[PDB]
RNA sequence: UCAUCUAGACAGCCGGACGGUGGCCAUGGAAGUCGGAAUCCGCUAAGGAGUGUGUAACAACUCACCGGCCGAAUGAACUAG
């Protein structure tokens, strides 16, 4: 037989990851993560939905499965 | 300091198969099988290419990345214990009264009994954990061999047999009598 | 007399230890701090007193 | 067949070594004295070769001994056991001669190096009228040919 | 300081490669410093013996790779304890001396590089 | 508060013996103009023989960040007073602007050394223009090639006091 | 605050750890290791006129130094939450 593990993948944060702004002034639009500041916050930009380029805490966005 | 990614590897030989659902590890090899619950340690496993498995922790503290190398060593010990086995050799040490060690059966449970340790009338009985086989070795005087798959079970049984022969109310640097583990190794050492 | 090798093997567990000066704990011979909480993991250790 | 080496102040334990070789202590001492008749005032290595009947004594060359001899020394009884600090002239020729005498024995690295080592050996001796011993050895290339 | 000593090593090695066409790679195991010293003295006239950290040497050869390209072949052989002998004498005479001297209970010549050609010998 | 950076330029009051004093300039992180001018006079009383009654302030201007959407690494040199003495520290912060970097610096010092705003002196803050001049591991960790990491254990805060299913912490 | 660091660092194994020279005084002896001073060269990749064990003095063993494996940060002293 062959070795079996449960992979348990989830939604890595990196550049090009599409996120949905959960709360704030945008509050429901899509953005793309441009760069990673630190463990807790990232620089995003949402230029089609009208989200200005900004640094934002990761607790204010939800990561989508889109990359 | 919140190390955001630390990661260890375990090598899987050709004979064994490792199955990891949530954090329950089952290792199956030529000598048998072993299992381990690891739901207390909070890591993640990932099979790479059916002979390598990475274990990782993300955003971990100092204690957490210590536990990562600990759990790597535990699962690697399980793999090498089901491939090569584990063998502990212990020696009998006495000055005047010879230690007389046999195997008895109260209700079919394979007890190891120890008689005449420093000449006492008390009989010390240590139980035998399952999966551990005990042979009184020939051609070396006063030597007992405990073999098995689980290093935990074998070394704990050897330690119980060592701790059952402690000397009370005497200078133990002079009264050196006892049963002490002299060798730890594999059943198929230098394979 | 036991045997020289067997005295060495028994003294490995009985005599080749260290003693914490504060709480008298029997410690590994290469230890730097006591493993006990009550002395506050102190580094005041001494070798265990041998015979001869 | 057997060679025994001892450092002996000249003009003179020895007996303990002699007993193994079954040689009279007095006879050995006399032979050594004659050998050190040249290196007596000061300690020198002496090689005794035993033929199983008698031991032949020779003085092996030593840098310290040769350097000490080169520094001119008034004979000292040593009953005083004084510090007897040694002060010496530059004696550049003597040191070069000493290096040549060593003749790169025991493989000194270079003829110039043998001299430099000989200079170092004069830790005890001043070895110069006005300079630290071998301080100028690096500075001056003179006498490299002489050592060879 | 450490870098300076290191820089000197790089330079001397380059000079040695240029100076002698014949190169002997010698592996030393359990050879005493005294044993080594005697060998050096015997071969002082016709040979140069160089000992160095391998990591240091490999970088040097890569650094000097553009010139003397054939020396690149020596790099696979450099792995393991090694010493470099640079000699005017073409081959056997040097080899005979190295193996014979100071055998006690042991210098061995692992490989020979001469004129861009490598000989197992 | 939420900090802003100002340049404050001031001088001594002009006398007949010496008109045109030398117009000293300093960069202050402060909440507003009043606190900025107070900190300016505090540091000039630490440096030169002047005070507010003997001097005047000729200009105060807010300096906002030149590229507020570039991610920078800043090295910050700081004096602080502990309970027993005065120490110098160097901390480096990966962040998008200078005012936010010194805000996280003030939070970091108050969290890790219990140092207050009255105890912290900002010697200087400067962008580190080149990588491998970064000397701290906690910021050098985020400078690796193709940095990516997951966020385990998602907790979603609820609006209702009762939930009708067992929640999941998959992310 | 000092140092070391992909020209290979710190742990762990393995190998060498040498000559002048038993350096000079002093001791019944003390040769790196009872002490007093000096503490320098050669060969070096590297090795102290010695870090300990060590013998009457030796001999012997180990060190701090350099090397193969390892490939990346680590050691000491100090400060304060
Ligand atoms: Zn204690």
């Amino acid at each position: 037989t062959d070795s079996i593990v449960k992979a348990s993948n989830w939604r890595l944060v990196e550049v090009g990851r599409v996120v949905l702004i959960k709360k704030g002034q945008s509050a429901g639009k899509l953005a793309a993560i441009v760069e990673i500041i630190d463990q807790k916050k990232v620089l995003i930009d949402g230029p089609k939905a009208g989200v200005p380029r900004q640094a934002i805490n990761l607790g204010q966005v939800v990561l989508t499965p889109l990359t | 300091m919140k190390y955001i990614q630390t990661e260890q590897q375990i090598e899987v030989p050709e004979g064994v198969t490792v199955s990891i659902k949530s954090r329950i590890v089952k290792v199956v090899g030529p000598r048998g099988t072993l299992t381990k619950n690891l739901k207390h340690i909070d890591v993640t496993f990932t099979k790479v290419n059916n002979q390598l498995i990475k274990v990782a922790v993300h955003n971990g503290g100092r204690k957490h990345v210590a536990a990562l190398r600990t759990v790597k060593s535990l699962v690697d010990n399980m793999i090498t214990g089901v491939t090569k086995g584990y063998k502990y050799k212990m020696r009998y040490v006495y000055a005047h009264f010879p230690i007389n060690v046999n195997i008895v059966e109260k209700d079919g449970a394979k007890f190891i009994e120890v008689r005449n340790f420093l000449g006492d009338k008390k009989i010390r009985n240590v139980p035998v954990r399952d999966g551990v086989t005990i042979e009184f070795s020939t051609n070396v005087k006063d030597e007992i061999v405990l073999s098995g798959n689980s290093v935990e079970d074998v070394s704990q049984n050897a330690a119980d047999l060592q701790q059952i022969c402690r000397v009370r109310n005497k200078d133990i640097r002079k009264f050196l009598d006892g049963i002490y583990v002299s060798h730890k190794g594999f059943i198929t050492e230098d394979l | 007399i036991i045997e020289p090798s067997l005295k060495a093997l028994a003294s490995k567990y009985n005599c080749d230890k260290s003693v914490c000066r504060k709480c008298y704990a029997r410690l590994p011979p290469r230890a730097t701090n006591c493993r006990k909480r009550k002395c506050g993991h102190t580094n005041q250790l001494r070798p265990k007193k041998k015979l001869k | 067949v057997k060679y025994l080496y001892l450092r002996a102040v000249g003009g003179e334990l020895a007996p303990k070594i002699g007993p193994l070789g079954l040689s009279p202590k007095k006879v050995g001492e006399d032979i050594a004295k004659a050998t050190k008749e040249f290196k007596g005032i000061k300690v020198t290595v002496q090689l005794k070769i035993q033929n199983r009947q008698a031991a032949a004594s020779v003085v092996p060359s030593a840098s310290s001994l040769v350097i000490t001899a080169l520094k001119e020394p008034p004979r000292d009884r040593k009953k005083d056991k004084n510090v007897k600090h040694s002060g010496n002239i530059q004696l550049d020729e003597i040191i070069e001669i000493a290096r040549q005498m060593r003749d790169k024995s025991f493989g000194r690295t270079l003829a110039s190096v043998t001299k430099e080592i000989l200079g170092t050996a004069q830790s005890v001796g001043c070895r110069v009228d006005f300079k630290n011993p071998h301080d100028i050895i690096e500075g001056i290339n003179a006498g490299e040919i002489e050592i060879p | 300081g450490i870098r300076e000593k290191k820089a000197e090593y790089f330079a001397k090695l380059r000079e040695y490669l240029e100076e002698y066409k014949s190169l002997f790679v010698v592996g030393v195991d359990n050879v005493s410093s005294q044993q080594m010293h005697e060998v050096r003295k015997e071969l002082r006239g016709r040979a140069v013996v160089l000992m160095g950290k391998n990591t240091m040497v490999r970088r040097a050869i890569r650094g000097f790779l553009s010139d003397l390209p054939d020396f690149e072949k020596l790099l696979p052989f450099v792995k393991g304890n090694v010493g470099f002998v640079f000699t005017n004498e073409p081959l056997t005479e040097i080899k005979n001396v190295i193996v014979s001297n100071r055998v006690a209970a042991g210098l061995t010549v692992v490989q020979v590089y001469d004129n861009g050609q490598v000989f197992p010998s | 508060a939420h900090f802003k950076e100002y340049q404050v330029i001031g001088r001594r009051l002009p006398t007949e013996s010496v008109p045109e004093p030398k117009l000293f300039r300093m960069r202050i992180f402060a909440s507003n103009e009043v606190i900025a001018k107070s900190r300016y006079w505090y540091f000039l009383q630490k440096l030169h023989k002047v005070k507010k009654a003997s001097g005047e302030i000729v200009s105060i201007n807010q300096i906002n960040e030149a590229h507020p959407t570039k991610v920078k690494n800043f090295g910050v040199w700081v004096r602080y007073d502990s309970r027993s003495g005065t120490h110098n520290m160097y901390k480096e912060i990966r962040d998008v602007s200078r005012v936010a970097a010194v805000e996280t610096l003030y939070q970091d010092m108050a969290a890790r050394h219990r140092a207050r705003f009255r105890s912290i002196h900002i010697l200087k803050v400067a962008e580190i223009e080149k990588t491998a001049d970064v000397k701290r591991q906690y910021v050098k960790q985020f400078l690796t090639k193709d940095l990516k990491f997951p966020l385990p254990h998602r907790v979603q805060k609820s609006t209702k006091t009762f939930s009708y299913k067992r929640p999941s912490t998959f992310y």
